[PDB]
DNA sequence: ATCAATATCCACCTGCAGATTCTACCAAAAGTGTATTTGGAAACTGCTCCATCAAAAGGCATGTTCAGCGGAATTCCGCTGAACATGCCTTTTGATGGAGCAGTTTCCAAATACACTTTTGGTAGAATCTGCAGGTGGATATTGAT
DNA sequence: ATCAATATCCACCTGCAGATTCTACCAAAAGTGTATTTGGAAACTGCTCCATCAAAAGGCATGTTCAGCGGAATTCCGCTGAACATGCCTTTTGATGGAGCAGTTTCCAAATACACTTTTGGTAGAATCTGCAGGTGGATATTGAT
């Protein structure tokens, strides 16, 4: 799966990011970084999905969590 | 008559009000907080919505979006930095290129 | 007569063409695949509102895109124009969430 | 479902009478002022229980926007406000 | 005024780890900044998460999620140990 | 002849002095009486964890009273704790000792 | 009260980088961390500042500098918080 | 007597030096007068317990410490052992203190 | 400079997703008028601790000489990432049972609230107590020149 | 390597500040005991909207090739660390006036707490409406090879 995050989206992302060039070994290094990302903030929301003894994880879920994680986001309330 | 009226603004004094004491920040509130509140509350949205708007303008276009929201922010100092640790859905990011990446002559 | 770009040409334009887009980059499903996984590590036969995958897509592309942005940078601190893995672990060290 | 886009609506047409907002647009807007909500509610909350004071009043408010604001930013942030309360306070 | 502090329970505490060692009036100015940032913080999100889920109380079961979010692995595990440890206990008595 | 609460739940730390800090700190309309228990519980726990490490600095250092060097040697020491006051700053704590190998001299 | 700002001698700056582990320091370093001293400080007297001032007091109290501290994200312990 | 220790022994020695100690390294004196200039080209008539202008030391020290090691991590970055004013400014702009 | 293979740009066109003007419904607001209650300003003031000023003195800052190492610039090789064209497998997109999230109601276990009785955590505070900071000599490293 | 110049590590030694220990007043807790209120778990229900299955789109994976980039090696010199002499100004010790923080009593504007009434923002199932996403065409700029 996290493999399903492929060079081709990795290379869209970091252009967006204003990067010219990519050396081999970054594409790996970049879903590690990702997968530590999502697992932060996945467990966080879940816990809170938890807490309201619920089975779904709602765009709430996630917002709180992402506030937690200090990463504000704006359109989904919060 | 309404106190948003009495104090001249678009936005509710009394929800304002009571969002504040369903807030559990203190055990009483002020008469005139909700009011103060809400005329900044205002203020800061017409703040964002002018250069917001401008950015549509700019664009060629007529209804703003989130692109117009993030150009409006991260192009102002101030905005950018009382909102440097949130993120905008479907913003973008303000063009820019490393001036060492581009190619010599 | 095969017509072929040099080196960074195509690039540049990338650059150009997504810093103006605003589409997320990643592809939907095997996101949601991602995630779900990472989830189901937490807790059991779970669910998600579209919402919530989209709200961390968004979160997460925006996170990423920055973090290029600092590593572009210490790419360019050391004389290079090739972000490197030293330079990403540089700036999430900085950035105080590594060690 | 409570929200501010309707006000935020209001607020638009007053700058841009012929400029219009996409719903992720209002949306986001939204997001925006229960945020600075939360932050002003929160700071001014802090200054209370600081001077052992149970009441917001607007002077809490007021540095709590000083607190948490850009320099110019501030400054009209607090002109509005401080008109907002005069204003009304004057009125039958 | 009677400014109040955890020093004390602090001391009983340290006591108890370390019988033979003392602590420094410095240290236990940390100590309790210490304790009193984790307070704030655990009800802290308490607080929010009652709010969130529209419940005007704050139970040991919101003191729990709180620790669970706030606390790093390891410690959130033994943190609800002693915590859940501490409630029944109370609970059976009397 | 009546048992504090804290006594009743088996702990150093104040139930009462909590339950009535939650109150004023006004975090909720009402405070539910496990809440000061476990806090207080947690509270007590995490004092306690520091300690044991604080005091073994101490002991490294051939020292009987703790002191904030020791507090932050246990911190900065310990993973999880350092993570937990990776924002805080300890006053008189100094940093752990820590150089960067290509700053070291020779080779081999 | 002009230029106190000096008062932060090379000598000082040096032990601070000492204590950061730097081994070789470039001659313009000390001029650099005096600017960014200067900032540091003026975000937190002027927070600290506020916070004494909403207190109708004259007397900056240490936890007008430790919530000064806390709104920062640069808490400190040791001073009552 | 001609000995001369060579260039880098000492700033080790110094280093081993400090990073075991945890006095403070700004004159006491100085830095108050700094506090003072500071606080009152920005309000007049303000008083301090020494307590607060204590409070302030430790943080502005622990703030500056923390940053060399961020510039100093920097430095090595670049090859270099000599951290040089763009490298403080690489970490406070990563740090998000100008970036 | 000379094509030319391409990417980029502009003005125009159109339909449809998503914004909008709509009439209705109504519970939840928000406001109004009454009675009760209390937070916290004002004024008098006890008293902590902040600014200040003195004076002695050495720990440190300042300023200089000077040489070597580390930064910076140039050169150059060969490793590898960028550009492509190639082949097609996965993602995207529209359709349908049902798992739940969410609305509504119930009654009791648990949280206010007001009353007394009681124990304890704080502290001025004179007393007592003791880890260790700081001065010390000497046995043991570590550096650097030869 | 041998060796001289030094820094360093270590244990013993003990005045002294800073910690442990206390008699004692004690106001403010914290606890025990009814009386009254209520938040929120439960069980039952319904209609979202979510996971799942199928089909047309539209990337992504791939191997080839070579340009251009990192970094190794070599060099010049500028500049930073070390060492030293000089003496300034921070530090330490103290004593002091008095600013202003902070404790207490008093009482009034403002806030809570219903009660009663009027209003509005949210939602919904409907209808007309519209800004602009892209799709075409043709002109012009950009890039790259010769």
């Amino acid at each position: 799966n996290i493999q399903g995050i492929t060079k081709p989206a990795i290379r869209r992302l970091a252009r967006r990011g204003g990067v010219k060039a990519i050396s081999g070994l970054i594409y790996e290094e970049t879903r590690g970084v990702l997968k530590v990302f999502l697992e932060n903030v996945i467990r966080d929301a879940v816990t809170y999905t938890e807490h309201a003894k619920r089975k779904t994880v709602t765009a709430m879920d996630v917002v709180y969590a992402l506030k937690r994680q200090g990463r504000t986001l704006y359109g989904f309330g919060g | 008559k309404t106190r948003s009226s009495r104090a001249g603004l678009q936005f509710p004094v009394g929800r304002v009000h009571r969002l504040l004491r369903k807030g559990n920040y203190a055990e009483r509130v002020g008469a005139g907080a909700p009011v103060y509140l809400a005329a900044v509350l205002e203020y800061l949205t017409a703040e964002i919505l002018e250069l917001a708007g401008n950015a549509a303008r700019d664009n060629k276009k007529t209804r703003i979006i989130p692109r117009h929201l993030q150009l409006a922010v991260r192009n102002d100092e101030e905005l950018n930095k009382l909102l440097g640790r949130v993120t905008i859905a479907q913003g973008g990011v303000l063009p820019n290129i490393q001036s060492v990446l581009l190619p010599k002559k | 007569k095969p017509h072929r770009y040099r080196p960074g040409t195509v690039a540049l334009r990338e650059i150009r063409r997504y810093q103006k887009s605003t589409e997320l980059l990643i592809r939907k499903l095997p996101f949601q695949r991602l995630v779900r996984e990472i989830a189901q590590d937490f807790k059991t036969d779970l669910r998600f509102q579209s919402s919530a995958v989209m709200a961390l897509q968004e979160a997460s592309e925006a996170y990423l895109v920055a973090l290029f942005e600092d590593t572009n940078l210490c790419a360019i601190h050391a004389k290079r124009v090739t972000i490197m893995p030293k330079d990403i672990q540089l700036a999430r060290r900085i950035r105080g969430e590594r060690a | 479902k409570e929200s501010y886009a309707i006000y935020v609506y209001k607020v638009l047409k007053q700058v841009h009478p012929d400029t219009g907002i996409s719903s992720k647009a209002m949306s986001i807007m939204n997001s925006f002022v229960n945020d600075v909500f939360e932050r002003i509610a929160g700071e001014a909350s802090r200054l209370a229980h600081y001077n052992k004071r149970s009441t917001i009043t607007s002077r809490e408010i007021q540095t709590a926007v000083r607190l948490l604001l850009p320099g110019e930013l501030a400054k009209h942030a607090v002109s509005e406000g401080t008109k907002a309360v005069t204003k009304y306070t004057s009125a039958k």
